Order: structure tokens, then C-alpha cells, then sequence
RNA sequence: UACUAAGUGGAAAAGGAUGUGAAAGUGCUAAAACAGCAAGGAUGUUGGCUUAGAAGCAGCCAUCGUUUAAAGAGUGCGUAA
RNA sequence: ACCUCGAUGUCGACUCAUCUCAUCCUCGAGCUGAAGCAGGUUCGAAGGGUUCGGCUGUUCGCCGAUUAAAGAGAUACGUG
């Protein structure tokens, strides 16, 4: 994966959500994946 | 990296940065002008490294203004002395920024180019900033 | 179904055309000999979907967008648009958008005169 | 915005009342490329086609007194056809419009007020 | 290096000699001398040999050819075709056209050769001439 | 009485965050708003150029008008096109 | 220079090791300009393993042969 200490999509459709109070990213594209915000 | 000409001294004080501005908290030739919350110190490479840094992603009609001088010197002795001695040399140059402080003011070029500008460049000073919209 | 901008003369630079269902050399011979008539005129031709799809083609009633262009005086058009080229008069205006005119769908004869004169005002050439 | 809502009434029931009989079918796998090709089709004939809101279009249907209120509320992309003076080449243009498509279903309207089927409409407009 | 000079004009501006003195080799051997002088100063730019490369593709594997010829330094833009098989005319340098050969092979599962012929000689990017010594 | 749903409480950063409540002003909207879904999404237009062949979507210019409730020299992908 | 001077015994190897994880190996996983082998990087995982020699007194280091690898540290820079 990919691990930041920030996150903030470059391409247009990705989507930000919160699971067990982590901060994920989701894209159609793999490349646009980050975990740790 | 401005350096001063001529200085009538050498080790000055550094300075009480502390409490409210003493000015430069008004904007006068830019559209946008980037404030600080609070106070603190800023060396000369930051400076020089900002300004190219917002001059080379800035259009060719757009102006920016600093408000910053450096006008404090600062003493580093080298490493391995002893506490006392006399004093050392200069290393650098000291700007003071103290609290609600603007630093840059920039105009005459679209908004968001200039709001995403100002945030990169900022992003290289040690204070947290905030955007504030031109006076009239 | 194929889109694509070519010459009215042979069909050899089409490869989606030739990739549906239709064979190149049987129909671009077709083409060749029976559009001899409109030989040399760059045509958008189209096929559309059939029950057999070997032989289902048609072309769009002719635009010329050439004609304004030599129509400028000139042969190679301008990369620039804010240059006036040579000096056309109503006439070419003319003979253009009633020729094209069956091509615009919509019925209108100034409407289309105003439409050859927005496509011709990104050109680089104003009408009279 | 609410006035340029009932501007837009006021006009529509204008054009419905200045015109005798008037039709609105729908025709829905409408390609906008087949729009513009019925458009030229209609050329040299009065009638302009149009197409407007079907909420606005049943007010303006209620506000201009003829019968087949709720038909319109109907599932559709409906194409208004309201022929301008001169009315039988708007009909002969309605009834090539249904032959050359696979199948388009009576929505609204007759010819001269009195809404009735397509069959009689078929034998007016043949 | 010693790279050809080819096809060079030489024009004797002015010139001096010794009347009972300076040996006419030493002219020559002269010639060579302020020639490297100055051409160390000239900084020259070299001149590449370009070629055609001729490449029937059935268009179904065309794609991998043609990025690598674009990765090869050449011109591309379409395709022209011989009414029922693409046979591409592509400028090309030599320096890598050898590698790109088996490089081609592969791409194209050895379905498809070429044949090397001489076009010209041509101008040179800096790409190239920073390249000229070590 | 209101809040937090993280053991914060019971250790603080520069930087991020469709978190949560509080407030200020603003649009739309029962002639039914935001959405999903079903239909479309045209035309001069591979516009003019660049390039042998690049043209809604490799590069520059215009980046406009028409049928229109409505369609952008287009929001992106892809194709040598 | 704040504890120690009417004692706080410092380098190195030997034996015994223990502990932490910013992982050297083994384990699982993503991404990749990853055809496969082979990679590069990141993410959790410390139970276990973590070589022998020539040189100088030795950690530092060089070199040699290899190993799945020949970990980074601390414990009065561990233990007279």
C-alpha cells in the first residue's frame, strides 16, 4: 500500500472514507491508493 | 539571501518577539496576503527558497511584495566550546515575525493559481499561516 | 459502424470501415468506379448496422469545408485565426451555405450563413 | 424561478389556444441526431417543434379546456408539435414520423379539439 | 576523436612565412595544429546517419513497433498502408537501431521484418553530442 | 444542563480529515428539490493548423453559431488516428 | 558539573547471554514502467536463527571463503 502522513486524492473519482477511525482513499485506479492519514 | 551592506554593530540582541505586531499587518499592493497566527524566527534560505520557489510557478503578469526584512544577526559558536568566552560569530540573518504579521502580498493574476501558490510557498515557512482577502 | 474523415476517391486509408464486416479491395473498387462522379472530395462515410453487415454503407450529403479554403485564396490554412486572408465577398459565402445546407439538418438560410461565418471566423476569414 | 414559470404558461397556452388542432406524441428511443432529421423532415411545413416540461404542459393543458387531462403525466420524452396556421402538413408529417418509426403511442391532442385515436387520426392524415 | 569532416570549405584568410626561412611542411604541419585550437573552442555538433526502415505489420501488433520507434527517436504519426497490409516508412538513427532489431523480434512474435536501406545524413540533438566524449 | 463514543480524560507538533454538535447568511423545493434509473447527449466538425497518416479527448489558433428543455472544438479513458 | 574522592576498577577478546524493533533471514500482503525467473518499495509480524578466518591490542575497518542472512542497538558504551 501506500502509507503518508497525509492523503488528498490527485485523480477526480476518488472517495475518502473513515473505517475504525483510519483514513482510507478508494479509486478505480490502483496507483491511487492511500492508507495512513 | 539578503545580506545587509553595512551594520553599525556586529552581536547585537536578538529581539522580544513576543506580543502584538508592530506593524505589517495591513496589506497594501497584493490581492492576496499571507498571515501569520503567531510569532517566531525566519532564516535567510527560507526566504530566498520561497521566493523562487513562488516566482517560478508565478505567470509573467502577476506582482508579489515580501513585508520581511532580516535585520537581526545570530551567534553560533562552533561545535566542541565551552559556555562562555566572549561571544561568536554570524552565521546568518533573522527576521522577526510576531503575531497577525503578513509576510507576502500578491495580485494581478487569476485567484486559484494564486490560493494554491501561496499555500506551496507557505508550506516552507516554520509559522502556520492564513489567507486574508485584499483591503480596500 | 465506423467514423472516420477521408477522401471520396479509394477506400485503402479506412481500417474500421474494412474491420465490421466489409472487404477492402471488392468495395474500394466499388468505390473507385462508382463514386468516380465525386471523385477526390473529402466525404465522411458511414456504415451503419444490417442483417448481413457486408455490404450496408452511406455517406453524408457533401459538406466542403475546402471550398472555403480556397475560397480564402490560399491552398494550406492558417495555424493562427486573427489574420485576414485574400478578400472573399458574399458570393462564396453564398454558394457554400446553400450547398451545405442539406447537410445542416436545421432549415434555416441566414442561420446557416451566420453558422459558415462562425466556422469561417475561426478560419481566418471575414465575409463581406 | 416561479415567473418565468408562469411566463412560460401564459406562452404555451397562448400557442395551444391560437392553433385549432394540435397533437403530442413522445417517441422515446429519440436520438437527437433523429430529432433534427424529423425537424428538416417538417420543413416548409407551418408547424415548430418544441419541447417543454410535462408538469407545465398538463397546466397548460388544464388551462386551456380540453379533455385528456392526466394522459400526459404518462412515462415519455414528448416532442410538441402544435402546427403553425396551415395544419395538414403537420398531420402528414406526424403520420410519416409513425410509419418510419418502429412504433410511437398517442399521447395527446387531436386535430380540430375533439381528442379521439390514432386510427381516425390515420385516416385524416394518411 | 577523429570523426569525418566531410564536404568542408577552406578559405586562407591571411598568412605569413620567413623568405629564406619556414620549411613548407611546417605549413601543413602548422595546418593541423591551430585547427584543433580553435576547433576545441568550435565546439562542434555531429552529424547521424539516418535510415529508412520499411515494416510490413499485419496492423494487429502494431502498437509495441511503433513505441518503440517513438522510444528510438523517430517520427510517427499514422500509418500507410499498401491497400490490404501496413508497410511503415520510419526515420530512424543508427546507433540504436541494432538492439531495436531483436527488440522488434520480440514484439512482434518475429512476425515481422524489415529491410535497412541508406537515407542520409543528418543534424544531431544535444542528446547526442554530449555524448561525444567521455 | 449540552458535549464527546476516541479510554480523549490520563503527554504536546508542522500537516491532513464526506467526524460531531453550535451559530451566522444564502439557493432550490409539494406547479415535487438532491439523487439513482430510463431516454437522449446533434450540427458546420478529422473546425483551421501541427503531423504523409493526430481532428470532441499527443501538441497551437479560434475554444464560435444553429435545431433546440439540451448538447461542451467537449469530463475523462482508449486507439498510430 | 548535581551525585562519588575515610575508592564509583576504564579498553579488548572468552563463557553466559537478556531485552527493544527503525526486520538480516524465514512468514503473510499491497503497489509497481511486475511475461516468468528475478526484482524495487512499502505494510504487520521480535517465537526461532543471525558463519569461519589473515592484518593490527581491539571494537572501527580491509580482504578471503562461504550462508536463507552473515541484523541496528542497549544492559556501569553487560559481566577483573
Amino acid at each position: 500500500m501506500k502509507v503518508r502522513a497525509s492523503v488528498k486524492p490527485i485523480c477526480k473519482d476518488c472517495k475518502i472514507i473513515k473505517r475504525h477511525q483510519i483514513v482510507r482513499v478508494i479509486c478505480k485506479t490502483q496507483k491511487h491508493k492511500q492508507r495512513q492519514g | 539571501m539578503l545580506q545587509p551592506k553595512r551594520t553599525k554593530y556586529r552581536k547585537p540582541h536578538n529581539v522580544s518577539y513576543e506580543g502584538k505586531a508592530k506593524g505589517n499587518s495591513y496589506v497594501a499592493f497584493g490581492e492576496y496576503g499571507l498571515v501569520a497566527t503567531k510569532g517566531n524566527w525566519i532564516d535567510a534560505r527560507a526566504i530566498e527558497s520561497a521566493r523562487i520557489a513562488i516566482s517560478k510557478c508565478l505567470g509573467k503578469t502577476g506582482k508579489m511584495w515580501i513585508r520581511i526584512f532580516p535585520h537581526m544577526s545570530k551567534t553560533k559558536k562552533p561545535l566542541e566550546v565551552r559556555m562562555g568566552s566572549g561571544k561568536g560569530n554570524p552565521e546568518f540573518w533573522v527576521a522577526v515575525v510576531k503575531q497577525g504579521t503578513v509576510m507576502f502580498e500578491v495580485a494581478n493574476i487569476p485567484e486559484s493559481q494564486m490560493i494554491k501558490a501561496l499555500t506551496r510557498a507557505g508550506h516552507k515557512l516554520p509559522v502556520t499561516w492564513k489567507i486574508l482577502k485584499r483591503e480596500e | 459502424i465506423a467514423k472516420i474523415n477521408l477522401l471520396g476517391g479509394q477506400a485503402k486509408p479506412g481500417p474500421a470501415l474494412a474491420s465490421v464486416g466489409i472487404n477492402m479491395g471488392e468495395f474500394t473498387k466499388q468505390f473507385n468506379e462508382k463514386t468516380k462522379d465525386k471523385q477526390g472530395e473529402m466525404i465522411p462515410c458511414v456504415i451503419t448496422a444490417y442483417n448481413d453487415k457486408s455490404f450496408d454503407f452511406i455517406l453524408k450529403t457533401t459538406p466542403v469545408s475546402i471550398l472555403l479554403k480556397q475560397a480564402a485564396k490560399l491552398e494550406k490554412g492558417a495555424k493562427n485565426a486573427k489574420t485576414i486572408v485574400g478578400k472573399i465577398t458574399m458570393a462564396k459565402a453564398k454558394e457554400i451555405a446553400q450547398y451545405k445546407l442539406v447537410d445542416l439538418n436545421a432549415n434555416t438560410v441566414e442561420a446557416a450563413l451566420k453558422m459558415v461565418l462562425g466556422t469561417a471566423k475561426q478560419m481566418g476569414i471575414e465575409v463581406i | 424561478a416561479k415567473k418565468d414559470k408562469a411566463q412560460q404558461v401564459a406562452d404555451v397556452s397562448h400557442l395551444l389556444s391560437t392553433s385549432a388542432g394540435f397533437v403530442i406524441f413522445d417517441y422515446t428511443s429519440m436520438s437527437a441526431i433523429e430529432a433534427t432529421s424529423i425537424r428538416k423532415k417538417l420543413f416548409k411545413n407551418g408547424s415548430k417543434i418544441k419541447v417543454i416540461k410535462n408538469n407545465i404542459l398538463r397546466r397548460a393543458l388544464k388551462a386551456g379546456k380540453f379533455e385528456g387531462i392526466d394522459e400526459t403525466a404518462i412515462k415519455g420524452k414528448l416532442a410538441v408539435a402544435v402546427g403553425v396556421n396551415e395544419i395538414v402538413e403537420t398531420l402528414k408529417a406526424v403520420d410519416g414520423v409513425v410509419k418510419a418509426k418502429e412504433a410511437m403511442n398517442f399521447v395527446c391532442g387531436y386535430f380540430d379539439n375533439r381528442a379521439f385515436n390514432s386510427a381516425d387520426l390515420e385516416k385524416i392524415a394518411k | 576523436a577523429g570523426y569525418p569532416m566531410i564536404d568542408i570549405k577552406a578559405t586562407l584568410f591571411d598568412g605569413s612565412f620567413h623568405e629564406v626561412d619556414s620549411s613548407e611542411m611546417a605549413f601543413k604541419i602548422a595546418a593541423s595544429l591551430a585547427l584543433k585550437e580553435a576547433g576545441k573552442v568550435c565546439s562542434p555538433v555531429l552529424l547521424e546517419p539516418i535510415m529508412a526502415i520499411e515494416v510490413t505489420v499485419p496492423e494487429q501488433y502494431f502498437g509495441d513497433t511503433m513505441g518503440d520507434i517513438s522510444s528510438r527517436r523517430g517520427l510517427i504519426e499514422g500509418t500507410e498502408q499498401r491497400d490490404n497490409v501496413q508497410v511503415i516508412k520510419a526515420k530512424v538513427p543508427l546507433k540504436e537501431m541494432f538492439g531495436y532489431a531483436t527488440d522488434l523480434r520480440s514484439f512482434s512474435q518475429g512476425r515481422g521484418n524489415y529491410v535497412m536501406q541508406f537515407s542520409h545524413y543528418a543534424e544531431t540533438p544535444k542528446s547526442v553530442v554530449n555524448e561525444i566524449i567521455a
